[PDB]
RNA sequence: AAAGGUUUGGUCCUGGCCUUAUAAUUAAUUAGAGGUAAAAUUACACAUGCAAACCUCCAUAGACCGGUGUAAAAUCCCUUAAACAUU
């Protein structure tokens, strides 16, 4: 069986990196943090171009995309059931192995319940106690209150989607249900309100486009990329949609006609586009403007 | 104004810029240089700028410098095995001298990083104790745990004063 | 004993948009034109504890206390912004604005609450994921093969359960401790008896 | 340093005490004598445990 | 058998190292068997009471 | 102090405030004070239930095994913690005390039933 | 004087005599003979670049030479001969500051 | 706490031991529990004693230890 | 230190003193309640009570914990060897 493309596949990361884009002014926007007096260097045009190159290298590491994973499976394993200890304790004990050189996903965290059952700690208990003994800057022991739907809607009104996601990466694990819930809620609000530009030149654009491709709703991102004159990006999105859905009618139509470039986007409109009529209209208007002006 | 010439040499940042960390074999480094001449200019600059940086990173190495004893400047290292490594630094810049000694008798970056990690092995973030040694003094500081009675009064039923009254009442 | 009653108690944010606020304060912060009275050139490192004691007001009420309509609420973000540095995002210490310690503690809590609910913006650093590898196949997070005793339902060790001593052994102890004995105890209840209520 | 002065008396006491112990060592007939009326050892006045009476 | 947690840590290490087996870890008690509490002790290394009367 | 004699032990060192106990599991020479000089900290024990109702024990099982391999004794409270975790077998007195509690609650239930029967006799008398 | 000029953020220390006239004349003397970034770019012919720690390695060009941009890099010495003031350097050496330093004061 | 040179209390001259009373059924069961518990714990202390010495020997004279020593000389 | 007051008929220089900040002890005046931490004139003389036992005898423990700051420029850091009144 032809392997389903992965998020980290070298080909997918190429397309996702391209459509994401780069902008040194957005990637290195000034942080509202304690400040120090700036430094100054006299540089020639050769030196200045070298410094811009190093800035672009750092902007690549800054834009490294966070993992897209499947939801972890509940831990329900009973190590022992010592019924002699039933009724001798009122509260659960949580035992955590805190040997420094163990990966956190390979640590043993067990719970001795009042009934006497010795069981493995659930995912919620594992993440909470690892924050208590291996604290990570940015994460809190108890789930913050900003992730509630009412509070999240507040952040969306202020166009603070990149922060909602930057907060979701500091607090939750990539495979947790809370992580997936918050990300999928941010991506969905961007879609309905067409705020795709907020996550461009950010590490969160790849996951957003990935989510739309898998959910077969790239129509909005194509209409938005076309209207911004980013039609090379739109073509790459249709290639990624023809890569993760090879047996789709659209992918089979492009093979029949050996479509390339703008042809790929026209094929998508007729075959699998939820709103094909608009994709052609925006694509047609772009061609008219490009042809008419130049 | 800080006294002396090139007062930057007397700052901790400058002393820490030295990159030559000698291997454990190196015990002594004698520096023979001439105060007058043209082929010994790099050697004089090496004593002026570099000898402080070398000593800062190698406190246990004896650096003894002799002046105008020979026609040409040289460096001689004495090792613990009894070997003597002679280096000739004539017509060589002070930077070139540093690079030469780093290669032949300098620890590699890999070795130095390994020693750094081993030093901190016994510090654990989870450990509780004084601020000098630990992040948190007490578990009351952790979120979700019962707070310190000083900051937040405990419930009456969790107090020995109250429990003692009930035991008397019973 | 009759402090004035603000009309904006329910909706504090309204005051900062009213004409009355603009005339009194303009576009400058509410603490811009306040000065503290103290001996010497270096002021005390703490401000006064409180300006209002039992409905009475102190001589030189602080910027918040002097204006009763000003309300320190997490929802009144426009007021809270004046007490946070726009460039560094740090809440100013009380000597900086001259607020009393009681209101400064109240201001700090409101700003922290507004940030938590997303009403007030702050800088969120970018942090990498906690774990380098995200595999979930280790036994710690996976299923360990059930032990033989666990499947059968027996105790983990045989001596966890009560094993009746041999009768000869019970007699050997009655001889050794003759004259200082207790009533013999039989097998304990199989389960924990439900607590009487 | 060099002001840490010698302590002759302390050295003399240690030796002298040790010598007396060897000379006046007790015997089994004295250490383990017993008074059967009170079940107490005269040497130390230690009363035996009740379970040994 | 090994204690419940210590048995799980042993079996987990097996899978990590690639050793695939369903053998149950077993403690050997033969090397460390205890004498009875009343077993005679070594008189040679035992203390003797001092000679100062009370 | 300059101790003469003694052995290394793993025990609980009491911290916290009044009515708020907190323990640090430590390896220390037995003659040292309870909260004084220690060799290594091997974990912590919080005996008060937290917001989720969990008493939290932290055990550095890698270092604990090291010091038990070097002769470190264990205090009886620490032996109970290792037994509850599953790292050690349940301590003999943990089992006996659980049996004593079972026999004591059976008596209480029986006495309550007898009292209810006595109350039933009162009901019969009316 | 800084409020009159319009300067909002600065640190200054005054030592020696506190004569008000010499302080006023010395202040205006120094503030009026300073060098803007554009002036430095024209004098040396090179770009003036700014590196803020809150913007990362992003190079910010604050002044470009008006005429012809040079191609000889400015010499960077291995060890500069700058004359440093002990008071400034003393802080980084780890020596203790006075109890009067950096006390909490009202907004200026 | 008192030193050996301190005088004994006079309120406590009368004291004599009052050994606890023994339940035969529970005393025997508990005595065997201690014997089996202490045997299991002695086997685990020995297993831990061997891991300490194995790890020490690998560090002192392991494969990696010898290679690095000669690599430095070369 | 972001400094200020104070030599002169006056100005400038030099220079000391003092003020503004912070904390502990005691004293004056004054104070409701609760939670917490800490308790401290004196190596001066000490009334009384207690602070080390345990346990089938032998042994083990009372060498610890707790207290004070006596003496001493006394130490810190590091190297070597050796035992250990131990496990
Ligand atoms: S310091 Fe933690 S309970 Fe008080
Ligand atoms: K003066
Ligand atoms: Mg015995
Ligand atoms: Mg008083
Ligand atoms: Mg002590
Ligand atoms: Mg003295
Ligand atoms: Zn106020």
């Amino acid at each position: 069986e032809v392997k389903k493309p992965a998020f980290m596949d070298e080909e997918v990361q190429r397309i996702l990196t391209k459509i994401t884009g780069l902008d040194l002014q957005k990637t290195f926007r000034p942080a509202i943090q304690p400040l120090k007096p700036p430094t100054y260097k006299l540089m020639t045009q050769a030196q200045l171009e070298e410094a811009t190159r190093l800035a672009v290298e750092a902007a690549k590491v800054r834009l490294k995309m966070p993992p897209v994973l499947e939801e972890r499976k509940p831990i329900n394993d009973v190590l022992a059931e010592d019924k002699i200890l039933e009724g001798t304790e009122t509260n659960k004990y949580v035992f955590t192995d805190i040997s420094y050189n163990i990966p956190h996903r390979e640590r043993f965290i067990v719970v001795r319940e009042p009934s006497g059952t010795l069981r493995k700690a659930s995912w919620e208990e594992r993440d909470r106690v690892i924050q208590i003994y291996f604290p990570k800057e940015g994460r809190r022991v108890l789930p913050p209150v900003i992730f509630k739907d009412e509070n999240l809607k507040t952040m969306y009104s202020q166009d603070r989607h990149a922060d909602v996601l930057n907060l979701c990466v500091a607090q939750f694990e990539p495979d947790s249900a809370e992580y997936i819930k918050v990300h999928h809620q941010t991506y969905e609000d961007i879609d309905r309100h067409g705020k795709y530009e907020l996550l461009r030149s950010t590490r969160h654009f790849g996951g957003m486009a990935w989510y739309f491709v898998n959910k077969k709703k790239i129509d909005g991102l194509l209409i938005d990329q076309i209207q911004r004159d980013l039609v090379d990006d739109a073509t790459s999105l249709v290639q990624l949609y023809h890569m993760l859905h090879p047996d789709g009618q659209s992918a089979q139509e492009a093979k029949e006609q050996a479509a390339e470039g703008v042809d790929l986007i026209k094929v998508f409109a007729k075959t699998e586009a939820q709103r094909g009529a608009y994709i052609e209209l925006a694509l047609q208007t772009y061609q008219e403007i490009v042809t008419s002006h130049s | 104004p800080m006294k002396g010439r090139f007062p930057i040499r007397r700052t901790l940042q400058y002393l820490g810029r030295g990159d030559v960390v000698f291997k454990e074999s190196v015990k002594i480094m004698t520096v023979n240089y001439n105060t007058y001449g043209e082929l010994g200019e790099g050697a004089r600059k090496f004593v002026f700028f570099n000898i402080p940086q070398i000593q800062y990173k190698n406190p246990w190495v004896q650096i003894m410098m002799f002046k105008n004893m020979t026609p040409s400047p040289f460096l001689r290292f004495y090792l613990d095995s009894g070997e003597q490594v002679l280096v000739d630094v004539e017509t060589k810049s002070n930077k070139e001298i540093m690079e030469h000694i780093k290669k032949i008798l300098g620890k590699k970056e890999e070795t130095l990083r390994e020693e750094e990690l081993e030093k901190q092995q016994r510090f654990h973030p989870g450990n509780f104790g004084p601020r000098k040694y630990c992040l948190r003094e007490c578990m009351c500081e952790v979120e979700g745990q019962v707070p310190c009675p000083g900051l937040v009064p405990l419930p009456k039923e969790m107090t020995g004063k109250y429990k003692a009254a009930l035991k008397a009442s019973t | 004993s009759s402090l004035p009653v603000s009309p904006y108690e329910s909706e504090p944010w309204k005051y900062l948009d009213s004409e009355e606020y603009h005339n009194r304060y303009g576009s400058r912060p509410v603490w811009a034109d306040y000065r503290r009275n103290h001996k010497g050139g270096v002021p005390p490192q703490r401000t006064r504890k409180t300006c209002i004691r039992n409905n009475k007001v102190a001589g030189n009420p602080c910027p918040i206390c002097r204006d009763h309509k000003l309300h320190v609420d997490f929802r009144n973000v426009k007021l809270l912004e004046q007490f946070v540095c726009a460039h560094t995002g740090i809440i100013f210490h009380a000597p900086y604005t001259g607020v009393c310690m009681k209101q400064h503690k109240k201001l700090t809590q409101a700003i922290q609450k507004a940030r938590e609910c997303g009403l007030l913006s702050y800088y969120v650093p970018q942090v990498e994921p906690r774990d380098a590898d995200f595999g979930t196949v280790h036994g710690a997070v996976s299923v360990t093969p059930p032990a033989p005793t666990l499947l059968s339902g027996e105790p983990w060790y045989p001596w966890y359960s009560w094993q009746q001593p041999p009768e000869r052994e019970l007699s050997r102890l009655r001889r050794l401790y003759q004259g200082n004995l207790l009533e013999e105890s039989g097998p304990p209840p199989e389960s924990m008896p439900e607590m009487p209520t | 340093r060099k002001k840490v002065r010698p302590r002759l008396i302390a050295e003399l006491a240690r030796r002298v005490r040790a010598l007396r112990e060897q000379r006046n060592q007790p015997r089994d007939s004295q250490l383990y004598a017993l008074d059967y009326e009170t079940l107490t050892r005269p040497h130390s006045g230690r009363r035996l445990p009740v379970r040994a009476w | 058998p090994y204690p419940p947690l210590l048995r799980a840590m042993i079996l987990a290490e097996r899978q990590k190292n690639g050793d695939t087996s369903v053998q149950e870890p077993l403690l050997n008690l033969e090397r460390t068997r205890m004498r009875p509490w009343d077993y005679p002790a070594k008189q040679e290394t035992k203390g003797r009471a001092k000679g100062t009367p009370v | 102090k300059a101790y003469h004699g003694g052995h290394l032990t793993i025990r609980l060192a009491l911290g916290g405030c009044t009515n708020r106990p907190f323990y640090r599991i430590v390896a220390a020479h037995n003659k040292c004070p309870r909260d004084g000089r220690f060799v290594e900290q091997l974990g912590s024990y919080d005996p008060l239930p937290n917001s989720h109702g969990e008493k939290l024990v932290a055990l550095n099982l890698d270092r604990i095994r090291h010091w038990i391999g070097c002769g470190a004794h264990l205090s009886k409270p620490m032996e109970k913690l290792l037994g509850l975790s599953g790292f050690f077998p349940l301590h003999p007195m943990m089992i006996t005390n659980a049996e004593r509690l079972r026999r004591r609650r059976a008596r209480e239930v029986l006495l309550a039933s007898q009292k209810a029967e006595s109350e039933a006799k009162e009901t019969e008398a009316s | 004087i800084c409020r009159l000029i319009g300067i909002k953020d600065m640190y200054a220390r005054v030592t020696g005599s506190m004569n008000m006239l010499n302080l006023t004349r010395g202040l205006f003397h120094g503030l009026a003979r300073q060098e803007t970034h554009q002036h430095l770019a024209d004098k040396k012919g090179l770009h003036v670049v700014e590196f803020r720690e809150e913007c990362g390695p992003l190079p910010i060009v604050v002044a470009s030479p008006h005429g012809a941009l040079s191609k000889e890099p400015e010499p960077e010495p291995e060890v500069p001969d700058t004359k440093l003031d002990w008071q400034d350097v003393k802080a980084m050496q780890g020596l203790k500051r006075s109890v009067w330093f950096n006390l909490k004061r009202p907004a200026t | 706490r008192k030193t050996r040179h301190d005088p004994p209390a006079k309120s406590k001259v009368g004291r004599v031991q009052t050994p606890p009373a023994v339940d035969p059924a529970e005393f025997f069961v508990l005595t065997e529990r201690y014997r089996q518990y202490r045997e299991t714990v002695r086997a685990l202390r020995l297993e831990f004693t061997l891991e300490v010495r194995r790890k020490l020997h690998e560090a002192r004279a392991g494969v990696l230890a010898e290679r690095k020593a000669q690599q430095a000389i070369t």
